[PDB]
């Protein structure tokens, strides 16, 4: 359970996803790896796009130390991921819009250096701003409950 | 000019609910990144966190006290309210309303209501 | 919840002397710590925020530094008005609790 | 007619030729490539920036840049004599799909 | 690995209608994306449309030239899809293929809404007019 329960709990509790979301995500992660290496740190994006997603939401975790898992581009080389974006997204167009948005986030190195050291309240405010500032992603549910530091 | 003023009861009897109202001023409480909260200081003691309201209506409480209290917002006429149930003599203290700024900023630190509890 | 422990409980210094106050966290609080000071009969004022810089209106005679779990405040040329009760407030993760503070008095 | 494709090519046996596709949607999107024989269902040979499907010869692959996409046919054999197709989005950012005209590749 | 088989093609008088059918096997038909493509003799492949999955809500996208004359729906309980055509014209004649599609996106170099590929094609069913 790399990040899967820690960041899925609020999606289940607030009704964004079905209760067995975490298991479906794990199996799809095995088939479709989530790790991705940026010039800085790894940024991972777990997702499924099934019909068990009730509403669209982004759960973001920051890790104390990197977690080593396979790359999105089909490579066994583990990626030392520090930030994980679990995407509770219902369909294709919405997830591509989010991934395009995440790329803009990934490429903002100054943001990431800060992000690794941001408090939950600060993380919420800067991500919240980026989601709503963007012309895209209207309709995604993002709140303080979806911002978490992952112990170890 | 941002400033916080307060009003509440003088003497409360043990087990009664304590109602403290803070008059908020100088900016909107709805302003992004801002909030207000309460800090308690029993005479002769240091400071304790008591309660917190965010611009987005999120709420925090000190877990040691939490089961007895709720905090609420009403932006109509700038009101901040704190309500603590089952207050004991142990809760005699100065209760301060502080302004919170974006990325954490306790500054206004309004004068404290003095609350005492006795028979 | 991460707690702050202050040390020493009390300080004794002459006017014009330099003193330091140390606070350490029960966990890593990165850069979000604030230092406050209380005069008798008044609410405390903000001295230092984001664990390092001075608030507007705050004298240049003092500052602070640190990282991770431990920070300190250093005040040079203490003036009579600088003698009072000091507090460390934790901001990494809410509730925004305080250590118990320290008490600085004139020799 | 969103995707422009050539009528056909004469290919010497065992030689390398390139089948191109042009259009505006190709500046932001990749083209998927297909091989078809008369009387048969078409088969996908290449898609994305670099992805050869399983179940096909590993003889060749495509690529894309600019406003053009292409499939390289290499070591072409008699069994590669086929209609070839390319497909992508109609317009950049749109959700509708298009195919080009179809090119006939014949192997000598 | 999978099968997809079309049927229901036949001769329609201009202005008439018909419904085509296609069965499927060997895969998850609930989260599948299915499309139709047609090839009039002497022509290339014309995309007709796509039916999406339950995650989106079963929306259907059509090529503009066929919009309003075509409808696509499916029954997942029998792995089968259907499409109805109305007000047919000579340009509607051709071999109608059903195909299973996939999705492609490159996080670093792509652009939303990604791209598509038609991974598995059936034989097709022939529709003629007049
Ligand atoms: C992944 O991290 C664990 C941490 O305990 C380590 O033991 C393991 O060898 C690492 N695996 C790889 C492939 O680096």
């Amino acid at each position: 359970e790399d990040i899967i329960r820690a960041l899925a709990s609020p999606l289940i509790k607030d009704g964004m996803v079905d209760e067995d979301f975490a298991e479906k995500v794990i199996e799809n992660e095995s088939r479709y790896p989530s790790g991705l290496q940026a010039k800085g740190v790894g940024f991972a994006i777990p997702h499924v796009l099934g019909d068990y997603v009730r509403d669209n939401a982004i759960s973001v975790g920051i890790l104390d130390k990197p977690v080593n898992f396979s790359e999105w581009y089909q490579s066994p080389d583990p990626v030392p991921v520090r930030v994980v974006f679990m995407l509770a997204i219902r369909t294709w167009d919405d997830i591509t819009n989010v991934m395009n948005w995440i790329k803009d986030v990934v490429l903002d190195e100054e943001f990431m250096k800060r992000l690794l050291n941001m408090s939950d309240e600060e993380i919420y405010r800067q991500i919240y701003t980026r989601i709503s500032k963007a012309p895209n992603l209207s309709g995604i549910n993002f709140s303080r409950e979806y911002v978490r530091h992952l112990n170890g | 000019q941002v400033t916080l003023k307060e009003s509440g009861p003088g003497i409360l009897q043990p087990s009664q609910t304590l109602s403290l109202t803070c008059s908020f001023s100088g900016f909107s409480l709805s302003t992004f990144g801002m909030g207000v909260g309460w800090i308690r200081q029993p005479s002769g003691k240091g400071l304790e966190w008591l309660a917190h309201i965010w611009w987005d209506d999120d709420k925090f409480y000190n877990p040691a006290l939490k089961s007895r209290l709720t905090i609420s917002k009403d932006t109509s006429k700038n009101q901040v309210f704190l309500k603590i149930a089952n207050v004991d003599t142990a809760d005699t203290a100065t209760y301060y309303c502080a302004r919170i700024g974006e990325d954490y900023f306790l500054d206004v630190w309004g004068k404290g209501t003095t609350v005492t509890v006795s028979s | 919840d991460i707690q702050m422990t202050q040390s020493p409980a009390s300080l004794s210094a002459s006017v014009g002397e330099t003193v330091t106050i140390t606070c350490r966290a029960s966990g890593n609080i990165h850069n979000y710590l604030a230092w406050y000071q209380q005069k008798q009969g008044k609410s405390p004022q903000l001295l230092v925020y984001n664990a390092k810089t001075l608030a507007d209106g705050v004298p240049s005679r003092f500052s602070g530094s640190g990282s991770g779990t431990q920070y300190s405040l250093k005040i040079n040329s203490l003036q009579p008005e600088d003698f009072g009760s000091y507090y460390c407030q934790h901001f990494w993760s809410a509730p925004y609790t305080f250590g118990g503070g320290t008490n600085l008095e004139i020799k | 007619y969103e995707l422009t494709q050539e009528t056909g090519v004469s290919v010497a046996l065992g030689r390398t030729v390139t089948i191109t596709c042009r259009g505006d949607s190709l500046r932001s999107h990749y083209a998927s490539w297909y091989q078809k024989k008369p009387g048969q269902a078409p088969i996908l040979l290449f898609y994305g920036k670099n992805n050869r499907p399983s179940g096909v010869p590993d003889r060749f692959s495509g690529s894309a840049s600019g406003n053009r996409a292409s499939l390289t046919i290499s070591g072409a054999q008699a069994e590669d004599d086929a209609e070839y197709y390319c497909s992508s989005r109609d317009k950049s950012g749109s959700r509708l799909s298009v195919f080009g005209g179809g090119t006939k590749l014949t192997v000598l | 690995e999978v099968q997809l088989v079309e049927s229901g093609g036949g001769l329609v008088k201009p202005g008439g209608s018909l419904r085509l059918s296609c069965s499927a096997s060997g895969f998850d038909f609930d989260n599948a994306w299915m499309t139709w493509v047609r090839q009039p003799p002497g022509k290339g492949l014309e995309w007709v449309g796509r039916i999406t999955g339950p995650g989106e809500g079963w929306s259907v996208d059509y090529a503009a030239p066929v919009e309003g004359r075509f409808t696509i729906s499916r029954l997942n309980s029998i792995n089968f899809l259907y499409l109805e055509m109305n007000n047919l014209r000579m340009e509607d004649s051709g071999l109608y293929f059903c195909a299973r599609t996939g999705k492609y996106y490159d996080f670093w170099s792509g652009y939303p809404p990604g791209e598509e590929y038609f991974q598995d094609w059936g034989r097709g069913t022939l529709v003629t007019v007049s």
